[PDB]
Parts: C-alpha cells; sequence; structure tokens
C-alpha cells in the first residue's frame, strides 16, 4: 500500500483540517489552502473528498502562463453546456470541485492584474462568466472552487487582489512537527518491514533516522545556496517508497544490507540535487552521524553504494568491476544496434546509469538531468531506455515550428502510450522549448497524466472511439466516460516517462523550467553537473592507454600530492593525463566561466585529436628514421664494396656527401625529436581543440601557461615550437594561398585548424565572408552554398548528402535543429552504406559529403548544442593582416609592375622550394628501392639547378625590405 | 544414451583469436567447427585441440551464424554454409581426404546483415535458409545459386529462423513470432508475449523414444508433423509455444491465428542466447556466464554450469536426434565471448 | 605427449624481408612472430603464410632477441606481452590485440648504454618483470607495470651475451667463458662456473618436472628448486653444470660439469629442451636432438637452410598455463622459416 498515493495516516491535524475543509466546502464557499510546499493541502483535500459520493475533484495546476481557456479546457470532459446558457456538471447527482494548484503563479500583466484571479472571482461572486466567441452569459450551477497556494513571501509568488481573497475562506497548512513526522514514517516503515519480519524491531529507529536526516537536510541545504534546494515531507515519502520497492524486488536482507539500502535511498532522494562537492561531503558525514546516532556497515559514499537489478534477478548491491564489464558489453551491443558513438564507461557513468535506471523503472517516474553539455545525458537516457525496453521519442522541434507541431508530437506519443501500449521515454531538451507555451504544455502533461487542451470536440470524440475499440480489444468491461478516461490516464501514467535535458541551468528559460511547479514536484532532479577531475582522469587514461606513448626516458617530478589527480606518477601516460586535466581547469578558469557548468567536450576532443595525431606522428617518425638508417647503411655498403674492389657510380658516391651529412644529422637529432614528440603532439591537439575562438594575445598567454604546466610534469617539448611548422605542410599552404588565404599567420593557423578537423563539423566566424569563397575555390564545382534562412534548404541538403557535395551553410547564428544528427556525427551503418536521419526520413551519406557552417555576425547567438560540438574558428582581422593589405594596396596603386614582379618571384621561389623538397623525397625513395645511376645523376642535377635558381632569385629581397620600411609608417597609422 | 548429462568440468578447451559466435558439430567425424567474431572460421578435431585443421579469412566482417549438413542421395558430402555481417553468405566444402576447407561460392541478395542460416535436404535437392536485417527471409538454392522466394514476416528485422519441411518460424526484433508457409509465402499465425527481442527460435521436433512437448497431442498434429515451438528472447525467459492448426497452401484460421504459451522457462540472469533440445532436456546459455539444463517434463532447471566462461556464452548445440541420418552422440560444445570454447566429452 | 618426434621434412615455408633474428610462437594459437634484420616484426598465420596479419617497423636496426608470454592476472584483462630487443639501445613492449589482429606498442625500456643482446620475461602472482642484457657489461632488470629499472649491476667484466631468469636467481652468459648466478632482489652473485674456451651463445635454466636432470636429488634441492642448468657456447659443446647450494637474502662455490655434449660442426646459436630431448642448432645448418639420459644425438635435420640457423622456438612444458603443443619453428639467415607441425 506504500505505492498507492491515496493513503493518509490519520493524525490530529489531518482529521481536523479534513473535517473543517469538508465543513467549508459543504457551506458553498470558496476555499484557499495556503502553506509551504509539501504541507499536505492536496493530501487533506483528497482524503476529505474520497469518502464522499457528492463531489468530484477536477485538478488544474497553474503556472506562470495560465489562461481562462486552460480552465475551460480542463472542464470540457466534466461539464455540459445546457440552455435552461448554464454549465452543469456531467453527473446529475455529484457536484464538481475545481481544484486549482499553485494559484499564485499566474503572473501579472504590465498593469498588475491576473486574468485567472479575476476569472475565479467572477466565478465565485457572480456565479458565471461571459462566453467569449458568441458574447453570451453562462451560469455556474453545481461547481465549487478550491485553491491551493504558497505564502507570497515564497519566490515566484505574487500577492493576489483583495477582491479575490474576500470571497475565499483561507486555511493555513503548516509543516507537521518532528514527532508527528516520526510517527507517520514509523507507520510507513512498519508497513515496509512487514516483508522482513526478522527486523520488525528496527522500524522506529529507521523512522527517527529518516526524519532527522530530512530536518538536517532542510536546515543545511537552504534556498539561499541554490534555488532548487526545496525539501518537504515529499522527499521522505519518496525515500519510503524507494525503500519498499528495493526490499520488495530484492533478496533476503541482513541488518547491514538494510542500513546500506536505506543509505542508498537517502543518497538518491536527498543528495541527487546537490551541486557542490562540499555539500556531497556534508551529506556523507550527515549520513554517518545519523547512522551512528540512531542505528548503532562499510563505506557510505555514492560510488560505494551501487544497487542494481541489471546483474541479477533481484535488486541488490553489486561489485564495481562486473557491473563495469556488463555495461561495457551492453553498450557495445547498443552501439552495434542503434547508434555508433565512441564512449568510455567510467565510475560516475555507471552511477548515473544506475540512478537513471532506478527512475525509469518506476511508475509515474520522470527525470530532470541537469549538467554541462556533452556530459552523456541523452545518450545515457537512450541506453537506459534500450536496457528497459522503452521507446525513445525525441521531438523534431526545429526552426519555424509552432504549437501545432509540438501538440501533434505530444498527442502521437500519448496515443502510442495508451492505445498501442508502447512504453515510451520522452527526451525533452531545454532547446526544444521554443517559448513558454511548450513549457506550459509539459507542465500540464506532468501534473496530471493527460493534456485536456489537446482533446476537444471531435478530437475528443474520436479519442473516445479509438479507446473504446482498444478496450474491446483487450476485453475489459467498461463503457462509461469516466472509467474509460481514467483507464486512459492510468495507461499514460504507467507507460510514459519524461526525461529533461538541461545544459545551462542559469538561463531564464531553464530557470523557469527548473522552478516550474509540476516539473519540480514530479521529476527526479539529477544534478549531474560538470565532470569531476577523477572522471576526467579515468576517461583520459582509458583513451590514452591504447596509443604508443612511452618511448623515452621519464623521471617523476617532485610535485605536491594535491596537484596530482590521477594515481601517483609512474609513466608518461599519467603525466599527460594530469597535464590535460590541469590545462582544462586553467582554460575554464581563465575564460571566467563562473558558476556555469564546464563542458568536457573540449577535453574529449583534445584527447581524441592528441591520440590520432601522436599515432600518425609516431608512424611517420619511425618510417622516416628507418628510411634514413637503411639509406645510410646502403651508402656505407656501396662505399665499402667500391673500396674493396664504373665512373658514374664513383661520381654518384662523391656527389652524395651533402645527402650523407643530412642523413647523419637527422640520425643524431632523432633522439632529440623523440624526446619532445609527446609534448608537441599535446600542444598541437590543444591548438585544434581549444584555441579556435581565441585571438593571438589569448593564444600566446595560454600557450605560455600550457608550456610551463607541461614542463612542470617533466614532459619535454620543442622550445621553438610553431603550429604552422608542425601541422601545415607546403602543399596545403600553397593550396590555401592559391585559394585566397591571406599571408597572415593567424589566418594560416585557423585554416589548418579548420582543414585538420575531420571528426567535428567546423564553425566559421568570417565577417568579410572570405572563407566562403575560399572553400568554394578549394572544392571548385562540387561545392554548394546553403543557408538556414532560405526555404527548401532541407531538400537541398539532403540532395547534397546523397550526391556527396561539400556543403557550406551561411547564417550560422540561425541553427536549424534537424541537422543535429549531422552536427553530432550520429550515423547509422548498413554494411558499406552509411545513412543519417535528417528531418523525418533517412538519407544516405555518400562519404565524400562534408559540412561547413559559416556566420558573418560576431557576438551572435550560438546554441549550446551547436556550440559544444563544433570546431568554432574565429577569422578576425588583426594588426598584421591590416598592415599587409595596406601595403599590398599602396604597392598596387603606386608601382603595379613592381608588386606583380614581387608576388611572381615569391610564388616562383616557394614552388621551387617545394620542387626541391619533393625531389629530395624522390631521391630517398629511389635509393631505398635499390639506369638508376643516370636517374640519380639527373635528380642531383635538377636539385643543383633549383638551388641555383633560388640563389639567383634571392637578389631582389633588399628592394622589398626597403619598400616595407618605407610603407611601415603608413601601415601602423592605418591600424 | 538419451539421458546423458554433461559433467561439471570440461575435459578439453578451445582457444580462439576473437569472440566465438557460432559452433557446429560434424555428424560423422569427431571434429568441431568454430566461427569467430574477427571473421575467421576454424575447425578443431575433438582429440588434438592444440592446433586447428583449417582456418581462412573469408568474411570481411563477423560471422553471425552457420550450420552443417551431411548430404544423402538415392543415386554424399558435408555441406557447411556461413552467414556474416559482410553482406554475403559463403558456402564451403569439407573434403575429408585432405581435411582442408574448400570454398564453393558466395551468395548475395541481402540489403543488410544476415543473422541466421538453415540448410535441409529434400528429395536429393538442398536449400539454404537466410534471414537478415532487411526484414526479408530470402532462402536460396545451393544447386542453381539463384533465389526462390522472398517474403517479409515481421514489421522489424528477423533475428532467427528454423525450417521443418515446408514451414518456417521466424523470431524478430519486434518481440513477436510469425509462422509462414514458404511455398505459398503467406503468414499463418502470430505469436506475442515477449517484451524483448527474440534471440533464437526453433521447432520442437517430434521424437519416438515419454517427453511431454516432443509428442503430438491428437491425430491432426501428428499428420501435420509439428505441434510445439521453443523460443528464447532478451527477457531472460524461454517460452514454449504451440502451433494452432490451420485450415488445410494452408489458410490461417481467424479464430486460430494466435499462439499459446504452454510453458515459460525462467531463471536466467540475462538474455538467453541459444537453446537446444536433447531428449527431455533443454540446454540454454545466456550472458550470465552460465548454462542451464531445463527438464521438459518437470519444467524446472536441473543442472547449472556456474561461470563456465569468463564472458558471455554466445552459443551451444547438441546432436540432432529427430533425424535417423545423424547418430545423437553425447557431444556438446559451447562458444563464449571470452575467446574460448569448451567441449564436453562423453 | 611430450615424447613426440618432429617430422623429417618441414611443413610450412614462410618468407621474410631479411634474415630472421628471433622466432617466438604464440602459446595459444597457430601464430608465429618473426623479426627481421631490418627491425620489422611480422605476424604470420600457420594456415595462411602468404601474407602477414600485421607488420610494424618497431626498431631502426637489427633485432637481437624476442620473448613472449601470456599474463595470468587473478583480478584486469589478459593479454600477451612481446618484448623485442635490438641494436637501438632500447627495448619496446608490444601487445597482440587479436580482436582486430594488430600491434599496440605499450611502452619502451630505455637506459641501456649499448646494444641489448637478450631478453627474458617471467610473471609473478600479480607482477611482471622484464630481464635484459646488453654489451655495456650490465644486466638491467625492469618492471612491466612501472617502466623503470629496479636493479642494475655489472655481473661480469666482459659484455653479457645471454641471460636466463628463474625466480630470484639469474644466470648470465658473457663473452668470457665463465658465467655467474646472482640473486636478483639482493643484486649479489651466488656462484660462478667456467670450463669453456669460446664466448657463450645461449644459457638457459632447467626446470624440474614431476628423468635424470628433471628430478630433485635431496629434500634441500627440492626446497631450493634449482639443481641443474644448461649452457652453450661457440666451442661446439653444450655442457650441463650443477648449481651448488649457497648458505641461505642468500649469502654466497663452483659449478661442476656433470655432463657434456660433442658433435657440433660449428658454433651453436639456440638450445631448446622438450621433455627428455634437447634440440639445438648451429651455423652448420643442422638441428641435432640429444636425449638427456643417454647424452647422445638421436636425430639430425641437415640442409634445412642455405645460411646459418638463427634461433628456434619451443613451448615450455614446465608451465601449467602453457599447453605443450607439438610444434616447433626454426629461423635462418636465408630469409626463410621452417615449421614442423605434429
Ligand atoms: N498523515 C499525514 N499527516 C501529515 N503529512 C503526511 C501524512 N501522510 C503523508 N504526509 C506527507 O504529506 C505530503 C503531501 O504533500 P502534498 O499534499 O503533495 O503537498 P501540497 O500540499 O503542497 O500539495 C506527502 O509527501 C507525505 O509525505
Ligand atoms: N563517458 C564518455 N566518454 C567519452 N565521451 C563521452 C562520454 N560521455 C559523453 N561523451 C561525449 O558526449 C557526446 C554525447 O553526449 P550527450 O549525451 O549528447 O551530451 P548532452 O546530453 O549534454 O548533449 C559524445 O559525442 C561523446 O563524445
Amino acid at each position: 500500500e506504500v505505492m498507492r498515493p491515496d493513503i493518509v495516516i490519520p493524525t490530529i491535524d489531518t482529521i481536523k483540517h479534513e473535517k473543517i475543509f469538508y465543513d467549508l466546502l459543504n457551506s458553498k464557499r470558496g476555499i484557499i489552502l495556503c502553506g509551504p510546499p509539501g504541507s499536505g493541502k492536496t493530501m487533506i483535500m483528497n482524503n476529505a473528498l474520497r469518502n464522499s459520493s457528492l463531489y468530484d475533484v477536477v485538478g488544474i495546476n497553474f503556472s506562470k502562463d495560465t489562461t481562462t481557456e486552460h480552465i475551460l479546457s480542463a472542464l470540457h470532459r466534466h461539464t455540459n453546456y445546457v440552455t435552461t446558457l448554464t454549465l452543469l456538471p456531467k453527473s446529475d447527482i455529484k457536484n464538481l470541485v475545481l481544484f486549482c494548484d499553485e494559484i499564485n503563479l499566474p503572473k501579472l500583466d504590465k498593469y498588475g492584474s491576473q486574468n485567472v484571479v479575476l476569472f475565479l472571482r467572477q466565478l465565485m461572486e457572480k456565479q458565471g462568466f461571459w462566453k467569449t466567441p458568441e458574447n453570451k452569459w453562462v451560469t455556474i450551477e453545481r461547481i465549487h472552487i478550491v485553491g491551493a497556494c504558497n505564502p507570497p513571501t515564497d519566490p515566484g509568488r505574487i500577492p493576489m487582489s483583495e477582491r479575490f481573497t474576500r470571497h475565499a475562506a483561507i486555511l493555513y497548512l503548516g509543516y507537521p512537527s518532528g514527532k508527528s513526522l516520526s510517527q507517520i514514517y514509523e507507520i510507513y516503515y512498519k508497513a515496509i518491514f512487514k516483508l522482513v519480519p526478522e527486523f520488525r524491531s528496527y522500524t522506529e529507529p529507521f523512522a527517527r533516522a529518516s526524519v532527522h536526516l530530512y530536518n538536517e537536510c532542510k536546515a543545511r541545504y537552504s534556498t539561499g545556496l541554490q534555488s532548487h534546494y526545496l525539501f518537504s515531507p515529499r522527499e521522505l515519502t519518496r525515500l519510503v517508497r524507494g525503500v519498499y520497492t528495493a526490499i520488495n524486488t530484492g533478496p533476503r536482507q541482513t541488518l547491514r544490507s538494510l542500513i546500506r539500502l536505506w543509505a542508498y535511498e537517502a543518497w538518491r532522494i536527498f543528495a541527487d540535487r546537490l551541486v557542490g562537492v562540499k555539500e556531497k561531503n556534508s551529506f556523507e558525514q550527515l549520513l554517518y552521524e545519523t547512522v551512528d546516532k540512531y542505528l548503532p556497515l562499510g563505506n557510505i559514499s555514492s560510488t560505494s553504494l551501487l544497487f542494481s537489478g541489471l546483474l541479477s534477478l533481484d535488486f541488490k548491491e553489486v561489485n564495481k568491476t562486473d557491473l563495469v564489464n556488463f555495461i561495457e558489453e551492453r553498450f557495445k551491443t547498443f552501439c552495434d544496434e542503434e547508434l555508433e558513438v565512441p564512449m568510455v564507461i567510467h565510475e560516475s557513468m555507471v552511477d548515473h546509469i544506475l540512478r537513471i535506471d532506478r527512475a525509469l523503472k518506476q511508475v509515474q517516474g520522470h527525470m530532470m538531468l541537469i549538467g554541462a553539455s556533452r556530459t552523456g545525458k541523452t545518450i545515457l537516457t537512450r541506453f537506459v531506455a534500450w536496457l528497459n525496453g522503452l521507446k525513445i521519442v525525441q521531438p523534431k522541434i526545429h526552426r519555424h515550428s509552432n504549437l501545432s507541431d509540438f501538440d501533434m508530437i505530444l498527442k502521437k506519443a500519448i496515443s502510442d502510450c495508451s492505445l498501442k501500449e508502447s512504453r515510451t521515454c520522452l527526451i525533452i531538451d531545454e532547446s526544444n522549448i521554443l517559448e513558454t507555451a511548450f513549457l506550459e504544455r509539459m507542465n500540464t502533461l506532468l501534473a496530471n497524466a493527460d493534456i485536456p487542451d489537446l482533446f476537444q470536440g471531435e478530437e475528443y470524440d474520436k479519442l473516445l472511439n479509438n479507446l473504446r475499440n482498444k478496450t474491446r480489444s483487450l476485453g475489459l468491461l467498461l463503457d462509461t466516460e469516466q472509467e474509460l478516461y481514467d483507464w486512459f490516464v492510468g495507461e499514460i501514467a504507467k507507460n510514459l516517462h519524461v526525461v529533461f535535458t538541461i545544459c545551462d541551468p542559469t538561463n531564464n528559460k531553464s530557470s523557469a523550467m527548473i522552478s516550474s511547479p509540476a516539473l519540480f514536484n514530479r521529476c527526479i532532479i539529477n544534478w549531474m553537473g560538470d565532470w569531476d577531475t577523477k572522471t576526467m582522469s579515468q576517461v583520459a587514461n582509458n583513451m590514452v592507454d591504447v596509443v604508443p606513448m612511452e618511448f623515452t626516458d621519464f623521471i617523476v617530478p617532485e610535485v605536491n600530492k594535491e596537484l596530482v589527480f590521477t594515481e601517483p606518477i609512474q609513466t608518461i601516460r599519467d603525466a599527460v593525463v594530469n597535464i590535460l586535466i590541469h590545462f582544462d581547469r586553467n582554460f575554464y578558469q581563465k575564460m571566467k566561466v563562473g558558476v556555469n557548468p564546464r563542458s568536457p567536450g573540449y577535453f574529449i576532443d583534445g584527447l581524441r585529436a592528441l591520440v590520432k595525431l601522436v599515432t600518425a606522428k609516431y608512424q611517420d617518425l619511425q618510417e622516416n628514421q628507418r628510411f634514413v638508417n637503411v639509406g645510410l647503411e646502403k651508402l656505407n655498403e656501396s662505399v665499402l664494396k667500391v673500396n674493396e674492389l664504373l665512373d658514374r657510380s664513383i661520381s654518384l658516391v662523391k656527389s652524395l656527401t651533402f645527402e650523407k651529412e643530412r642523413w647523419l644529422n637527422t640520425t643524431k637529432q632523432f633522439s632529440k625529436t623523440s624526446q619532445e614528440l609527446i609534448g608537441n603532439c599535446i600542444i598541437s591537439s590543444i591548438y585544434e581543440t581549444y584555441f579556435g575562438h581565441l585571438n593571438e594575445r589569448e593564444r600566446g598567454d595560454m600557450l605560455v601557461i600550457l608550456k610551463r604546466l607541461l614542463g612542470k610534469f617533466a614532459v619535454k617539448y620543442d622550445v621553438n615550437y610553431r603550429f604552422i611548422d608542425y601541422l601545415v605542410t607546403l602543399d596545403e599552404k600553397m593550396k590555401w594561398l592559391e585559394c585566397g588565404l591571406d599571408k597572415n599567420d593567424y589566418f594560416l593557423e585557423n585554416m589548418s585548424i579548420v582543414m585538420n578537423s575531420q571528426d567535428a563539423v567546423p564553425f566559421l566566424l568570417d565577417p568579410s565572408s572570405h572563407m566562403i569563397t575560399v572553400i568554394s575555390n578549394y572544392y571548385g564545382n562540387k561545392t554548394v552554398l546553403l543557408s538556414f534562412l532560405e526555404e527548401g534548404f532541407v531538400k537541398r541538403l539532403e540532395n547534397a548528402v546523397r550526391f556527396g557535395s561539400v556543403v557550406i551553410i551561411q547564417d550560422g547564428e540561425f541553427f536549424d535543429p534537424i541537422i543535429s544528427r549531422l552536427i553530432s556525427r550520429e550515423f547509422n551503418h548498413a554494411g558499406n552504406r552509411v545513412t543519417v536521419e535528417i528531418g523525418d526520413h533517412e538519407v544516405d551519406v555518400s562519404g565524400d559529403f562534408k559540412l561547413f557552417i559559416h556566420s558573418c555576425d560576431p557576438s551572435g547567438d550560438i546554441p549550446i548544442f551547436l556550440r559544444s560540438r563544433v570546431r568554432l574558428v574565429h577569422f578576425v582581422t588583426n594588426k598584421e593582416s591590416i598592415e599587409t593589405r595596406i601595403f599590398d594596396i599602396t604597392l598596387t596603386e603606386e608601382n603595379a609592375e613592381m608588386q606583380r614582379k614581387r608576388e611572381d618571384l615569391i610564388k616562383l621561389n616557394t614552388e621551387y622550394r617545394l620542387k626541391l623538397k619533393n625531389l629530395e623525397k624522390r631521391l630517398l625513395e629511389e635509393l631505398n628501392n635499390s639506369e638508376l645511376m643516370v636517374t640519380l645523376n639527373n635528380l642531383k642535377k635538377e636539385a643543383m639547378n633549383i638551388e641555383k635558381k633560388l640563389s639567383e632569385s634571392e637578389e631582389f629581397f633588399p628592394q622589398f625590405d626597403n619598400l616595407v620600411e618605407e610603407y611601415s609608417i603608413i601601415g601602423k597609422h592605418s591600424v | 544414451v538419451l539421458k546423458w548429462i554433461p559433467r561439471n568440468l570440461p575435459s578439453c578447451l578451445i582457444n580462439v583469436e576473437s569472440s566465438v559466435t557460432s559452433v557446429k558439430l560434424h555428424p560423422n567425424l569427431p571434429i568441431v567447427f568454430v566461427a569467430t567474431d574477427h571473421g575467421k572460421l576454424y575447425a578443431f578435431d575433438l582429440f588434438n585441440y592444440t592446433i586447428p585443421l583449417a582456418s581462412l579469412q573469408s568474411h570481411t566482417k563477423a560471422i553471425t551464424s552457420m550450420d552443417v549438413l551431411f548430404t544423402n542421395y538415392t543415386n554424399n558430402y558435408l555441406v557447411i554454409v556461413t552467414a556474416s555481417k559482410d553482406l554475403q553468405i559463403h558456402v564451403f566444402k569439407w573434403v575429408s581426404e585432405e581435411c582442408k576447407f574448400q570454398q564453393i561460392r558466395s551468395l548475395l541478395g541481402h540489403e543488410h546483415i544476415v543473422s541466421a542460416v538453415k540448410i535441409w535436404q529434400k528429395n536429393n535437392d538442398v536449400h539454404i535458409a537466410s534471414c537478415s536485417r532487411d526484414q526479408t527471409v530470402k532462402i536460396w538454392d545451393f544447386h542453381n545459386g539463384w533465389s526462390l522466394k522472398t517474403f517479409q514476416p515481421h514489421s522489424q528485422w528477423v533475428r532467427s529462423i528454423d525450417v521443418l519441411g515446408d514451414y518456417i518460424i521466424s523470431g524478430s526484433h519486434d518481440t513477436t513470432l510469425r509462422l509462414t508457409h514458404w511455398p505459398s509465402g503467406n503468414g499463418l499465425s502470430v505469436g506475442t508475449g515477449h517484451e524483448f527481442p527474440i534471440e533464437k527460435v526453433k521447432f520442437i521436433h517430434f521424437i519416438e523414444d515419454e517427453i511431454r512437448f516432443r509428442t503430438p497431442s491428437t491425430d491432426r498434429y501428428k499428420n501435420w508433423g509439428m505441434q510445439y515451438c521453443v523460443s528464447a528472447s532478451r527477457d531472460r525467459t524461454i517460452k514454449i509455444w504451440e502451433i494452432p492448426l490451420p485450415t488445410l497452401a494452408p489458410i490461417p484460421n481467424p479464430t486460430d491465428s494466435n499462439f499459446r504459451c504452454v510453458l515459460t522457462l525462467k531463471g536466467h540472469l540475462s538474455w538467453v542466447r541459444d537453446i537446444s533440445i536433447r531428449g527431455q532436456y533443454l540446454f540454454s546459455c545466456a550472458d550470465d556466464k552460465s548454462v542451464r539444463c531445463w527438464d521438459l517434463n518437470t519444467g524446472q532447471c536441473l543442472h547449472v554450469w556456474e561461470k563456465l566462461h569468463t564472458g558471455f556464452v554466445n552459443c551451444l548445440d547438441l546432436d540432432v536426434d529427430f533425424d535417423s541420418n545423424v547418430t545423437p552422440r553425447q557431444m556438446m560444445v559451447t562458444g563464449g565471448l571470452d575467446c574460448k570454447s569448451n567441449v564436453f566429452m562423453r
């Protein structure tokens, strides 16, 4: 009977309030019930009205945006319009009681009035209202009004007009005393422990422990810390219900098992909403003190308590290792079956999976995941729903969407839940609430188990037809309207679970979402938050243990214990993980994030980029060193064979002195390059995944921070390191410069960042829109320019995906949320065919398809979903670019022939240098593959010719230097 | 010879490079064939398990299923066919003169990964069954090499099949069972009651040796040749279904278009992967690293193999006893996800 | 079982890029790892030897030695560890990921002042230790979990050319004709043994099996567990010495040659023992099998390769976790390998 919400334990205050409420209601007067949340106004009302065959209760929950139309819609299925106009209840012998929760919430207009308050005072004082469309006066005959609210001193509450409260009888419902709460929950614990008779003498100490824990949580964690720290007896009854469920679906229990299970339930009820680690430690110490004081057992941490029914037929505490292995295999199968995502399963991941499973295994059990973006909220929800056999429904709310689409999606989900008995998990992101009407719809869906506004008139009648047919299909014997719609409500409550994804809880829309009354009092608030440093260490180790890293001498540096977040330093791997954690912390500290949750997307992107880059660099370095070694060995063997025992071969050997010297120098410096490889790869990955949206000064300061931090952990790096000299090759540089890149080094770094991003869709901030024509020159005729602000963009994008064209989407500040699966790289693989879902139908990815997003508006609006999952690159002109363009313009307008000759000379010199480099590479390749002497002589002659060409062409530099010195003052004044 | 129960400890163990997805037993010689998630196909003789006999990488993806058949004729070799995720079904030849694999050909026609194959001999002509993720059961001819009939028995992709003459039963990802008569290609009955996807479904073949579910009830069921079906799903349960008698191309009766769960075997701690019937005993494995042995008469588990593998137990099989062409020897082999395979002798 | 006789003719012929340096056999599967003189390490299947499974350019110079073993952790996923030594003064640690059949380079071991000549790897209950020897007259002992050296000392005046590890005692073969058994945890010598006239090639310990040399003599010898050892050099003679029992940290005294072998036409390179028979190759391109009881050659496999024989691999019969498979692979300098299966 603990599950049934209709049970009320009769106390003195309960029976007193119930009978005076009945006396007031039978006197035909308005009633307003006031008190702190969780006092029991709804409880005492329902207890009073269950024992009566004269009244019916209609539940309406008010929010910040409630209208008269909502009240009338909730009354459609309970009232009949008759002309004797008069609004009778549908029943002829039972009165109707209109119960209005949270009646203070309906906000004021700009002139300080409430539409709902005045409507209700018209209903009570005048017994009727005016029907808006036909302008006629209806009469309220047998409808009573009961209001429930909180004191106006509570946040979000507003004072009501005296004309309202003049017609209403006000009763104050306060919190029960600690003794009364202890008695109530000792009765509950006796009911629970009837299943375990061997511990029937521990019911009272458990009740005192729970009540003391609730009182201490209310005292310690107040509203002044966080706005959602509202505790009530509802937390205690939630804990009691969870305890009953856990023993009911569990094995034979011991005293230690019972205490640990109660502690786990306390963790999941009282401490899920805690934000800071300090409050988590405070709750841990509070649980320790409560257990020692009231129940005179091992560790009582959140990670130490892992109760799950996944590993066995019964809900019980399980080991960490076997649970981790089971979740790893299950997520491998999940990646095979639904969507391929390379995720790492860590300890906090396991704990969050367990608590999401606990919520989704309940009846009328919802979730409100609050945390940073790219933490694993929606993917964990989908994994848990797949494990529980639920159907994931993510609404396709995009731009140019209205109430009609959301109502259609909600009605389809409700019909599937009820008629088609399809157990559905509904994931609603904070970005799917375009305006507050969506939030009001979700409030109505959560407070009740139906949306009365979505079933009106002929839609209501056809819903009755469908439900009658479905009930005849199952064979249940029911024909009345009331019982049939109660079956509807029961099916919706049983089969529908709603999970809310919130990224930034300090946004006004997200603040109203969290502080919404029905959302607050029905959802299980799971403040996941940002990743703690232990989680980052675990995931970094799990993605860098599979890559060759330790290949050089490493000495453990002398560092403080508090500055080491992994296990104590033993290899380069732990030092690298600690370096990345420290740089993530320093990055989010220097960007003044404040209390905004710190998204770990940068950390994961840096880890993946570092892994791939160091793998490629290690392969290239090993291949090049092997080539140099075998070439030197072959040259030495040929020299020895010639000495032991043909003029062309002698000339070739004599001409290879410079090549031999270069090979010897590379062999000597191989050790130095091996010393600093890991640090260079780390700094590179930081460049691609961190420095995209930074100017040159911020990049330089942050590189200084990273360099000192990387030298702290005894990791070597190139002292003369440069991003262009490490990631940008000569061929790529020429392709970019002939496409239209500026000579500025910042632009070259940005172009290298955007081109070397093959795992995340890049984002371009070019106010001059130069990158659009640059990329269009890069791909020539296969490129296509789309925009979010144009009609038919979806069809063009789908056609380009089918064909394989390179797509550039302008107007990046108007992100269209149906390309989200393209943004998140969510692909479905069917053998050699890869398909993605855009809009409402699947489309085949060609594999040559590329996505670029462009935005020319600085300081625009970028959603957190898009912001956290793109390589956002800023193309902002700086001093050097302005000086270069000024010099180019003044030289073109002063002496065009000189400027043309200079740029042609620069192009010739760089092309000749690339030809020389490729010729040396070809010489090395040909020597490794060993007529040949003549070819080698020709290659040497061509290299000498290129060197002579460079020597002859390097005689015009002083003229360019003099011109630069002449126009430098013009450039500096221009900037 | 029929009531044999395997011992609590395997005598010999097989080590494989990757996860073992399917294992099959040669009806004549003491050799076991082992599939691999990496894509290789192995074969180990039952007495010298230190080294294999033949192994080649024919599929570019993971093998999903395979089976064996010893052909007979009125006018004679072992046929092995292997499905995989490489969008192609490969047919091989097992020559015992050299004990070396010989590829016959490869089969095509599926739009997604194929997960089950069944081969049967009928009047000197053999056919190979196939169900894939494209929601189609495209069973094919080994001789001609072309397709015969394509039908869609489920709204969601079919995970397992079984053939008993001209009738095929299909278990899919939509938690339903559907029995279709292949030559007409029409659905006969729908079996619901599971709430998690079906992993393996097969017929309960009639036996003559007194097992409750392996005998016909009335004369009509004996004439039809089949009465009961066994299915496993991700519900941690094994359910025994019954085939309603159709109007007999059989016509599905409107009043007899549904199954009926005669028994519901439960007790596994995870998804039941593969099942097998030997006499009155039902042998099943699951992801709980365990193998049960469910007696058919009592409907209760008899012997439990706790922690047989350190990982998931993907597959197992016995020797077919309903066919006189294959002697039901006391051999059982279980494949595991821990890159290991255990064989129980005598 | 352990008394199987190898076939007269080879069964498989696998070609490599250069001269074979070291050959190791995968203890669980028909997989052979071979390293060439160019530093490239190969993974060949015994049923498909035409193409390798995976190839990686590990070292930049010639490979000197290689040893493999399968970890047995009581808690942690099992994997195989490949330790390869070369002339690059560095030893890399690999891992065979059979799921995709590739090579992952776990870590390297740096610190040797010369070319590492030999390796030997062993597993404790929950720890793995790495043994090595180089030309710097030192034997550096590393740890697989940590990655840095735990013991480093000079066991001989000359350069050590071979080393064997068995528990806390290590027998090191050097360019000098003498050897030395030293305690690993204490870093002190225990006994020495001379008698040869040429540099030592490969020295390996002998494990007792529950035979004249595999049976303990007294209870004290059984408690110690080490009584006999096998040595080889360039003097074309393999002599089995007796290890005296020091006064037990052990406190240190000469090795007595209780047996000798003759008949080798060149300098021996590798010595392999399987049960009661010992197989060893040399530069004469012949493989001789000598019984431990009679102490004479029984079967000869001549004209195996055109060049000299480099090394041979045999599964250990003294390990409970290692199955004594009936297979043996021998490598030669003619860029070819011979496999005798069953
Ligand atoms: N006999 C009782 N006396 C007082 N409080 C009780 C009794 N039984 C249950 N409660 C507690 O009162 C709570 C009811 O609060 P509720 O009516 O939802 O708040 P509100 O009045 O704001 O709607 C329950 O969560 C339960 O824990
Ligand atoms: N445990 C993890 N290990 C690695 N990557 C993760 C993990 N959790 C989340 N991610 C990253 O987050 C992305 C999906 O997270 P998601 O649930 O969509 O976050 P959100 O709900 O905040 O949008 C993936 O692309 C993945 O790279």
